[PDB]
C-alpha cells in the first residue's frame, strides 16, 4: 500500500472542502429555514466548481489517455448537482407540507452522492498521476 | 466548466 | 490520504 503526498495536492485539498461542506450541509440542515436552503447548497456548489477547475489545470501535464475517464467523473459531479439543486427546490416548495422530512431526506443523500463521486474523481486522478509515474 | 457555471447561475434565480 | 479518508468516514455515520 502506497499512499500519495499531499503537501502541495490541490487537488486532495478541494477534494476535502468539498466533503466538509457536505457535512456542513449534513449538519445542519435540521435547524435551517426555507431560505437557508440555497445558502448550504451554494456553498457546495462554489468548493465543486473550486475542486473542478484545480483539476482542468493538472489535465494538460498527465497523459492524453487518462483524460477520458476524469473528464468523466468531472460530468457526473455537475449531474450530482444539478439533481442537489432538484431536491433543494422540492424542498423549498414543501417548506411548510408534509413531505418536507422527505425532501431534506433527499437533500441530504443528493449531496452524499456528490461527495462520495467526488471522491471518485480524486481516486480517477491518483490513479492517472501513478500510471504517467512509471512511464518514461 | 461550463456546464457547473450554467448551474451555478440557476442558483442565483 | 489519510484526512480525507476520516472525513469519508465521518460522512458515512451521519448517514
Amino acid at each position: 500500500m502506497a499512499n500519495l503526498d499531499r503537501t502541495d495536492d490541490l487537488v486532495y485539498l478541494n477534494v476535502m472542502e468539498l466533503v466538509r461542506a457536505v457535512l456542513e450541509l449534513k449538519n445542519e440542515l435540521s435547524q435551517l429555514p426555507p431560505e437557508g436552503y440555497v445558502v448550504v447548497v451554494k456553498n457546495v456548489g462554489l468548493t465543486l466548481r473550486k475542486l473542478i477547475g484545480s483539476v482542468d489545470d493538472l489535465l494538460p501535464s498527465l497523459p492524453s489517455s487518462s483524460r477520458t475517464e476524469i473528464e468523466g467523473t468531472q460530468k457526473l459531479l455537475n449531474k450530482d448537482l444539478a439533481e442537489l439543486i432538484n431536491k433543494m427546490r422540492l424542498a423549498q416548495q414543501n417548506a411548510v407540507t408534509s413531505l418536507s422530512e422527505e425532501a431534506k431526506r433527499q437533500m441530504l443523500t443528493a449531496s452524499h452522492t456528490l461527495a462520495v463521486d467526488a471522491k471518485n474523481l480524486l481516486d480517477a486522478v491518483d490513479q492517472a498521476k501513478v500510471l504517467a509515474n512509471l512511464a518514461h | 466548466m461550463e456546464e457547473l457555471d450554467a448551474l451555478l447561475e440557476e442558483l442565483e434565480r
